[PDB]
């Protein structure tokens, strides 16, 4: 019934201009006031800006006081921001809130209902396809156990990127870490597996990278040591 | 001749006590008359009517030749006032209970009754009747009129469960009831002074305010006050008044808060858009608006608990007097029973006989110096 | 401007076992203290709406305490579903918002020993002109697993880039791998290399090496 949806996000560069929307259904924009809230990648929610349609009072955080602008709009029952002269720090995630007007216990439901929330990045960099580099395992991992085997993708803008082992056949021990962002403005991260040391080459495995934002799709194969 | 002495204290201090039971009695009726009748009234006549049975049954009696002695009457006269005089006691030690659970209930669990009677003290009487039942089989005209009871320790079992029933418990009782009634007191006392604590910073913000010349400052005290009014609306009224949910507090007093809190709004969204004259002057008109609603509630809060407190200390008084009266009389009749040591006796059982007395004279006094209507009607 | 910290950084639990966490506000704001619970991907979601009030919708597993200024939030019987980040809001008025750092709650579990795995930069990477040789620690639960590099037998940092998985829900276990980015230049004048991890699931630290 009650629900908010933001719209707008994306890969900008700095200095640029972003629009952000929110669109909300079950409720009425003037009988709530709409906050924007943000927070960066992996790091805690921090309060950005609101805006209140009844009497047209806004207020702004410090840290972006002067650059975004919020605004609202009844009769399609929408609130805006208008993001201007980014920067790297304003990459975040996005959220609206929706917060009561002060008589009653609408104030004391402080943001009762939000949103999926929005990603917006800021960078300079451009898409770029991502490379692959085999880990070969051990020379020989004699040792009582299982060896391990991976490859290396780097150098991709847009963060999201899918890895599968085998087209998929291959779930046992996979582990693919999180991204982090280089200090040359791309992405880069590692996956493995865990397999069986008894035989290698009966049982060879592949690795295949797809990216979609850039449209790469690559097929790679290790090799013993 | 030492009954030069004896029977010459307890005239005097039959006198007093008649005195000034009759006096305070007096000044009730008027008080029922003339329209100013109270909830509380009837214990006290009632207390009263205990110290006066006590005297016309106790020192009147003592106040003979000798009162254990012949020239009585027959056996059935004897016991009859060995019974009133036991009844007497019961009542004394109990009426002082009623009034300190009447106290306990009115200040921790507020809730028919007539204009001279009520339940708790029927209920004392009551007991104090039939737990005197026992006087009249151990005592007789045993022949002078004593009581002989049974030899296999007749007075470890009577003397004691007089001292366990009339003394130890109801004392016992009574201190139980007065260290809740102090710790709910203690506890509506605290809430008035955060009440009055969040009224302090409210004024002491809104000077800030009104002092200020920047918007900094001025918000920074909004911030204040707005927490400050937030904290008070969310003091509920403490046990001793009304309820809760009534229109003197949900129609003025929380109202009055949400008013309170929305000017504050009002001020800080001019504060944040940079007029800091508006800001000063939704502040003085929320002084207004404050001093209007919540400086009347909070003087009645104030007065209300007052009365309370005096009416505690005064039960408190009573009972510390009771006890300090009373006390070496049983503390002695249980040494002397209990005791096989008991022989010894120089004759002291007079000066607890008056000092037991004196505690029956001075309770009308306690009450006429802790209430000022009754204190102007002894005039 | 009114900041709220709180204590527990992290907090680890097992199923079944009550929890609190405690939060502390600069100046005093009349039980206007929220606590939210935010899963990984999705918004937060509203557990407590004021100092202690419950919200619709959420079990009484959940409360809230008030004591002047201290907040504390208290689960009493920790389910699979409870785990997830905890925020703390004051939200004295509009323009006055404030989270706190935030409070994860995981599973629990005994140390596993991570078993050490070490790969060398691939010859394709040299050939385009750069090396970056890996470590990898897998399946031990509890954080701290420092890792520290060593080239030629001399301690490395600054170029060192380390990512953990989450912890996963099959075998309650975190993976941790860092490369060391190096240039083909910077990676031909050194010979060797190797890895220490100080983790306390070992008994002693471990080293990893590598002859090039
Ligand atoms: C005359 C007077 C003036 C002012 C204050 C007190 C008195 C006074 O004497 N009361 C009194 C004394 C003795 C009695 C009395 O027979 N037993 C019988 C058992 C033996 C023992 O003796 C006793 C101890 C206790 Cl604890 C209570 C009652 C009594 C009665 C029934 C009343």
């Amino acid at each position: 019934e009650v629900q908010l949806v933001e719209s707008g996000g994306g890969l900008v560069q700095p200095g640029g201009s972003l629009r952000l929307s929110c669109a909300a259904s079950g409720f009425n924009v003037v009988d709530f006031s709409l906050h924007w809230v943000r927070q960066a990648p992996g790091k805690g929610l921090e309060w950005v800006a609101y805006i209140s349609s009844s009497s047209g009072s806004t207020s702004y955080a410090d840290s972006v006081k002067g650059r975004f602008t919020i605004s609202a709009d009844t009769s399609k029952n929408t609130a805006y921001l208008q993001m201007n002269s980014l920067r790297a720090e304003d990459t975040a995630v996005y959220y609206c809130a929706r917060w009561g007007y002060w008589p009653g216990e609408p104030w004391w439901k402080a943001f009762d209902y939000w949103g999926q929330g929005t990603l917006v990045t800021v960078s300079s960099a451009s898409t770029k396809g991502p490379s692959v580099f085999p880990l070969a395992p051990s020379s020989k991992s004699t040792s009582g156990g299982t060896a391990a085997l991976g490859c290396l993708v780097k150098d991709y803008f847009p963060e999201p990127v899918t890895v599968s082992w085998n087209s998929g056949a291959l779930t046992s021990g996979v582990h693919t870490f999180p991204a982090v962002l280089q200090s040359s403005g791309l992405y880069s991260l590692s996956s493995v597996v865990t397999v069986p040391s008894s035989s290698l080459g009966t049982q060879t495995y592949i690795c295949n990278v797809n990216h979609k934002p850039s449209n790469t799709k690559v097929d790679k194969k290790v090799e013993p040591k | 001749l030492l009954a030069r002495a004896e029977l010459a204290l307890l005239s005097i201090v039959f006198v007093a006590v008649a005195l000034s039971n009759g006096l305070v009695l007096a000044a009730l009726a008027r008080r029922g008359r003339r329209g100013h009748w109270a909830p509380i009234h009837v214990f006290i006549g009632h207390l009263c009517l205990a110290d006066l049975a006590v005297a016309l049954f106790q020192v009147l009696p003592q106040l003979a030749w000798k009162a254990t002695d012949r020239f009585r009457g027959p056996d059935a006269l004897c016991r009859a006032v060995k019974y009133l005089q036991m009844v007497g006691m019961y009542a004394s030690s109990y009426m002082i209970l009623a009034m300190t659970l009447d106290r306990h209930r009115a200040i921790c669990r507020p809730m028919g009754s007539g204009a001279h009677w009520n339940r708790p003290v029927l209920v004392a009487w009551a007991f104090s009747l039939l737990l005197s039942l026992p006087q009249l089989f151990i005592f007789a005209q045993r022949n002078d009129c004593w009581a002989c009871f049974a030899e296999p320790w007749g007075r470890r079992t009577y003397v004691t469960w007089i001292a366990l029933m009339v003394f130890v418990a109801p004392t016992l009782g009574i201190a139980a009831c007065q260290v809740l009634i102090f710790r709910e007191i203690h506890a509506a006392r605290r809430q008035l002074a955060d009440l009055e604590d969040n009224w302090e910073t409210l004024n002491d913000n809104l000077k800030v305010i009104e002092k200020a010349d920047n918007a900094a400052q001025v918000k920074d005290a909004l911030t204040k006050m707005r927490a400050a009014a937030l904290d008070a609306q969310k003091a509920t009224p403490p046990k001793l008044e009304d309820k809760s949910p009534d229109s003197p507090e949900m129609k003025d007093f929380r109202h009055g808060f949400d008013i309170l809190v929305g000017q504050i709004d009002d001020a800080l969204k001019l504060a944040n858009e940079g007029k800091v004259k508006e800001a000063q002057a939704a502040a003085e008109q929320l002084k207004t608006t404050r001093n209007a609603y919540i400086q009347k509630y909070l003087e009645r809060a104030r007065s209300t608990l007052a009365a309370v407190a005096k009416t505690v200390r005064m039960t408190l008084v009573i009972v510390v007097v009771y006890v300090l009266c009373w006390a070496p009389f049983f503390l002695v009749q249980l040494w002397a029973a209990w005791d096989p040591e008991a022989p010894l006796e120089g004759a002291p059982f007079v000066l607890l006989m008056l000092l037991a007395s004196l505690n029956s004279c001075t309770n009308p006094w306690i009450y006429a110096s802790f209430s000022s209507s009754v204190s102007s009607e002894l005039r | 401007d009114i900041q709220m910290t709180q204590s527990p950084s992290s907090l680890s639990a097992s199923v079944g076992d009550r929890v609190t966490i405690t939060c502390r506000a600069s100046q005093s704001v009349s039980s206007a203290v929220a606590w939210y619970q935010q899963k990984p991907g999705k918004a937060p979601k509203l557990l407590i709406y004021s100092a202690s009030s419950l919200y619709s919708g959420v079990p009484s597993r959940f409360s809230g305490s008030r004591s002047g200024t201290d907040f504390t939030l208290t689960i009493s019987s920790l389910q699979p579903e409870d785990f997830a980040t905890y925020y703390c809001q004051q939200y004295l008025y509009y323009s006055l918002v404030t989270f706190g750092q935030g409070t994860k709650v995981e599973i629990k579990r005994t140390v596993a020993a991570p078993s050490v795995f070490i790969f060398p930069p691939s010859d394709s990477q040299l050939k385009s002109g750069t090396a970056s040789v890996v470590c990898l620690l897998n399946n031990f639960y509890p954080r701290e697993a420092k890792v520290q590099w060593k080239v030629d037998n001399a301690l490395q940092s600054g170029n060192s880039q380390e990512s953990v998985t989450e912890q996963d829900s099959k075998d309650s276990t975190y993976s941790l791998s860092s490369t060391l980015t190096l240039s083909k230049a910077d990676y031909e004048k050194h010979k060797v290399y190797a890895c220490e991890v100080t983790h306390q699931g070992l008994s002693s630290p471990v080293t990893k090496s590598f002859n090039r």
